[PDB]
């Protein structure tokens, strides 16, 4: 697994591929680790799938809870806050097997600069946090490799757009030495998925433009 | 006198009721919509509960902002016990009129509110908007058109028996709603106004705002 | 005054049940047959309980729709720690009298409801279909052809003490009871009808919708 | 008597809120102001919340220090919970609604209070001062410029509905104040002062001590 | 065991073997390995018996249940979320020895194509789902040969009947490989069960297409 | 009658207060003086509760001597979870008026007692003694000069409105405090005496016994 | 009728005290000398409690010894906490007027019962022998001399009121004792003594048998 | 990690790094651990980053929270109670991987001579403290250098800027040994943060004035 988060200008882009693997055994093609938890906020998912799933379906319902409730969205540090109790929630569990770390990626529409709205919060096993505030960051098996790789292609971020590139060059890295991560699957079509956020909101990035991107970053380098 | 007691409680409640503000909730053309006086800026009467089902309430506040609560409660976890789709405004009706049901009998004094419960059909689909109105005692009906609530309802009510416009318009149901609210009695850009827009993909609410809705408010 | 309490507890529940609109339960050819006035196209006051047991209930909706779900609750855990044909309707009438019998008693303020559970033969099997009615402090009996409750019931158990076909047809009887129920009072497709039908396999319920509906119903 | 048992208990406490000495907050150009005759050197009433939210409280001591208590609690708690920028003291005014409520039915005696919660934008944020009364039944209102509690309150607020200078300083609302306080009865260094400065960083609370408050006191 | 799940233009098809092992001691010859849940849902199940057995029974009565009391049967992913809830509630007995993985195939009425109404969702020891979207799956410890086995022969895949003989096929060469599955007994007349999905509901393939289907299968590679 | 019940309750205490005997607390150079008569060796009415903070109570014994070691208890607790230098007396004050509120809501006879906390600064440091005093019904008042309680108090607060020598001494304090006690009525060496000596490095309580008493005690 | 109510408990109380027989403790040379009239061979109203602390009591039996063996088992646990040298009997009059306290306000009867809780000096050390009176509504006092209790207690006390001698002998005091307690009302070798020997190393009780008894009995 | 505490002859001066390792591997380069607990208090926290931003964070809202309920705020003696209990608190978790330990520093604006009313705390895993009164204390992988250093160093204190550059200077010479530590980043512009206390209150220290004086040792020791 790899998923990954940008930060461009405008806001930012998180994307992650699709592979599930059990062993060394391909037991899943298509999976969607990448979450629209609520307008603002994209929450992505590594480890352990039925966790990953719960935290994500789960998140989402609290962030919606707090709103009906309180007639207000959490403030992004509530938000990161209320995640990073789930994850410790969690402690026992991943001590067993049951393991799984988010990586969250969001705009606040409150930040003084809307050019630096965008926000990238890794988090950890034990629910600490660290806001990255350095334009990339990743979680997964391969998020080893895309950091790095994502360390080069950095400065070509200009735009939306433009990041979305980096992104799927990234994971199209980790893919390429992570044999858990899965690059994309022109022979059957599967690619990808992303999320990009800006003021106007979150939105799923059409397979269109990823897998166009993909064949581009494939012939390039083929 | 258990019999005459159930009687003095009722008699409390309804008064209670009755010197509270008005609010009414009508099915028209875009789903439902939410009209009630409101002073204040702050304390609403008209709120979400899941997707396509929506509350608004007349009384004391702090009790019915707690059983709104509690909806949105109940909803919730519903919601994340089978599936979002599974939640039905009938349940949340049902919820309700068992709470005030039990509240009428258990606790000390009886809740001066009154309840209505909307649902509109999901995005794609289309389905007749369905109403709800739940009393102080627990008892449940459902109006195929419009409802009213808090104070005196006669006037109002009666307005609307005509006033209705089977499939108005959002300004035009709108219109019909203030007017018929005016019967019972003003009527400014200061009041609460939401609608439940079938419309809309996924949260069918929406809160009318100030600006916007004066391009679409009655003149008196 | 012990005594003269219970004839209070009594009489508020008879009030009530009075109030409330009216419900009918039959014997027929196919089984049993259901049908009461309800304006509501949601608040059913006919379910299914188990496999080959029914529910029906007229008064307090909030009220029965509780003991409805208990019931079921009852049925299903019952089922599934024993077997499914080890659940027999008579067992569901005892629970209910029994609960009833409490409420009557330990709550406040009495249910205002009459509840009827019926239960007709396995799909092989034939046998007399069966009727059984609880009423508000507990009581319970069991009618051989026809039940009644909710509003005014002479003039429609009248109505019934004649034109009870012993083996009517379902569009039969259920022009005999739509008849015998416009007696205490119209009766449009706008009410609830549903049936026992123990020529179905398993579950030996079926409701009947609105437009299958008038290809049986009675000219008025 | 279900009814005329909930009229005692608003008179008993209505009574001993009047019996109680005065307290006023209304809103001016640095944000919130609180002012109240305390004689006592240590018993306040008015307190800290939250970051930007600030308490204030007319009638029986041990009874509404409780409710500050509960509130510091309740706020604290949220923060952390979240986030110190997701309590609101609407939020606030809700739980004391709420918590007033239950007690004027569940507790023997109801509380003798009446409180005050405001609420003034963060620091580079502008947005109007907001103010809340809970009275002890659990009703709430939000005034838009000034609140009155305790004793005659008429003589106290009808100065008010004159003398408020919409956008006035902190001295000249100071004035403003201890003026229309003094028209329900003197006023001297003697009493309890105390702000809610939106120019403040984080904390927007501050006491006015004693030498510091002579060079804004009013002149009677 | 193996528990096939096939998915075709009108709807889908589930089949089974009946083979119950014990060490490697063959203790059961005619087990009812698939199951019809509701009118549009049928569950097969595999690993330890006695779990496999109490899965169906309760799963079948908790939707029923729900109908009955709220007057509407659930969402398909209403269905999905219940029986992966329940598996989770059984991960504690599952890390000791009662391990039971279920396979969900159902035809969802609310479906927007009618002709892509049919649904395999497969399940994971700790309670997550993958819809699965690619026609087949299997579950049991033939049915990684089944899987594989099916993989080519699913282009025949044209109608009910025509699925369903490639089902009953890969049930045939996962017996052919898994000793724990257990092929069609003829000297005793034996045969996988199966079930059948479309917008008419679920119901028992009689034993006669699939005897029939078996001997086909068997006289073609003898 | 919720309103008329309260007033009972109070009758009953003040009652039991006025057949008790009287005890005084006044401000004196050294600290604060307690004096209160007492005929019993065992059964004290003044106490210490922690370092510069003591404890004097009239009414029934068993009732107040309870409340004492209350105090003792919170006191105690309070200094361990944090430091002794955290303990006020106006939080020991608070507590009982907590308590003694609820005391005279929840429990079925309200207490027969009146108590006076007083505190007086730490060693190095100067600050003015402070002296509460807490009310059967939870009332909390604080007297910058001297505490009367116990029986008629009028003509003991009386005289004391005029004897009352604002920095006094100690035999002077006496003097007057047992003089002015009289008023109310003899005044033997048979009583109770402690003080709050200020100038006492930590624990500021000092009993003063029978032959040390004689040396600063009042000629009648 | 909260104060009303008190007055009826303190009467059903006060009178079941009068309707009981008598008992009497005294200071004594020795220590402290216990006589009751008890014509039961078995049921004592006079009983050990601790090393040096001794009980005696007058009205219902079941009351009393309950309220005794409470007192033995707090003695006895007090002890092992801490030393049997820090157990008073001032300690266990306070736990006493605590629980009949409790009691004549929680208890639906309050107790027919009233206690004397008597210490003397340990083994060598000289120490005034102490006596505490507790009464059905937990009031606490320590006469210094003698204590009477049970029946019609004036003409008992009054006799003692001139009989008592200061330093009696244990056969003197006996004698004044008995002739005191026929004063009241014959006080033959069937009734109950016991004494607190003083002169006793550790466990100061010593009942006072049959034979043994008449060599100190006096002549009526 | 290092943390750093100074007193001084007006106050007292704290200052630790940013760096936040996992294994033999930099997942962190500007983490703040130094936190102004309230008006007159400075906490700063080593070990486990989920733990210590938890204390701090923790600890800053019961100190506030007394003081909004009492009016006044706590003792000094107080609140190192309050931090030593919280410690205590932890030990459970501390025996198992989660440990974190804190370092206090304050003035007391209530000592007999306020030029003594600098405070330095050092807390023990079980939830003892010992007030240093020796100038300078240290927690953190490194602390033993700093110490050590620091050691040498302090007759150069002599007032708040002159003791804050000792400070920075024991963090240099901490991570010049404890590769857990890190130093100042001149190709990042990321330095050391640091919090001054003396009768005024607690002010954060511009990274201006560090960035310098770091710039300054870098060079001598060049
Ligand atoms: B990946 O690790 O983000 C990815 C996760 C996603 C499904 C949310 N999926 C995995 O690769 C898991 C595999 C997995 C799994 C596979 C098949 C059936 C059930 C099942 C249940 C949980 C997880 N594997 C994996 O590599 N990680 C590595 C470290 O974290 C735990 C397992
Ligand atoms: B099959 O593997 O799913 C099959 C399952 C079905 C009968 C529900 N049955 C098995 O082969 C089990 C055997 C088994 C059993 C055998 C004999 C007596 C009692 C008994 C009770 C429970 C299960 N064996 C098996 O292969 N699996 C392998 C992995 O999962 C656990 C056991
Ligand atoms: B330091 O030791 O004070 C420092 C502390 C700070 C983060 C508050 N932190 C560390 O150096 C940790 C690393 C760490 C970590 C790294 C990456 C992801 C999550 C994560 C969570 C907790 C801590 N490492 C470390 O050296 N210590 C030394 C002994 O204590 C525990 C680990």
């Amino acid at each position: 697994t790899t998923i990954v988060a940008l930060k461009y200008p405008g806001g930012v882009v998180m994307a992650g591929d699709r592979r599930s693997t059990q062993g060394n055994m391909i037991s899943g093609r298509d999976v969607r680790k990448v979450y629209i938890t609520d307008d603002y906020t994209a929450t992505g998912i590594a480890g352990t799938a039925a966790v990953a799933v719960e935290f994500a379906r789960l998140y989402a319902v609290e962030l919606e809870h707090y709103e009906k409730l309180e007639g207000v969205p959490l403030t992004f540090a509530g938000k990161i806050n209320r995640l990073a109790i789930m994850v410790r929630g969690n402690l026992a569990a991943a001590m067993q097997g049951l393991l799984a770390l988010p990586l969250l990626a969001g705009y606040d529409i409150h930040a003084s600069d809307p050019q630096s709205a965008g926000r990238i919060v890794s988090f950890d096993a034990a629910g600490g946090w660290n806001i990255e505030e350095e334009g990339y960051q990743a979680v997964g098996s391969g998020s080893l490799f895309a950091k790095s790789s994502m360390k080069k292609l950095y400065s070509q971020v200009t735009d939306g757009d433009s990041g979305l590139r980096v992104a799927v060059e990234a994971l199209y890295d980790a893919a390429d030495d992570d044999s858990a991560t899965g690059g994309p699957d022109l022979v059957r079509g599967i690619f990808p998925t992303a999320v990009i956020i800006d003021a106007d909101g979150a939105v799923d990035v059409p397979e269109s433009r990823i897998a166009e991107l993909a064949r581009a970053i494939i012939e390039s380098r083929s | 006198s258990p019999e005459q007691a159930m009687r003095e409680r009722s008699e409390l409640a309804r008064k209670g009721i009755a010197r509270a503000k008005s609010v009414v909730a009508l099915a028209y053309a875009g789903g439902v919509l939410f009209v009630a006086e409101n002073p204040s800026r702050s304390l609403q009467k008209i709120s979400e509960l899941y997707d396509r089902v929506g509350f608004a309430a007349a009384g004391k506040f702090n009790e019915f902002d707690n059983l709104r609560r509690g909806g949105i409660q109940f909803a919730d976890t519903r919601g994340y016990a089978y599936d979002r789709r599974d939640v039905t405004g009938r349940q949340l009706a049902n919820v309700y009129a068992q709470t005030l049901g039990t509240i009428f009998t258990e606790q000390a004094k009886p809740y001066e509110v009154e309840l209505c419960v909307a649902e509109v059909a999901h995005y794609g689909e289309t389905k007749r908007p369905e109403l709800y109105r739940i009393t102080y005692d627990g008892s449940i009906a459902d109006e195929p058109h419009f409802v009213v609530m808090g104070g005196t309802t006669e006037p109002i009510a009666n307005a609307l028996k005509e006033s209705y416009a089977e499939n108005a318009s959002l300004t035009d149901a709108l219109r019909i709603a203030v007017a018929a609210l005016r019967a019972g009695s003003l009527g400014v850009a200061s009041l609460e106004v939401a609608v439940l827009d079938a419309n809309r993909p996924r949260r069918a609410f929406r809160r009318i705002t100030g600006s916007a809705l004066q391009a679409l408010l009655v003149d008196q």
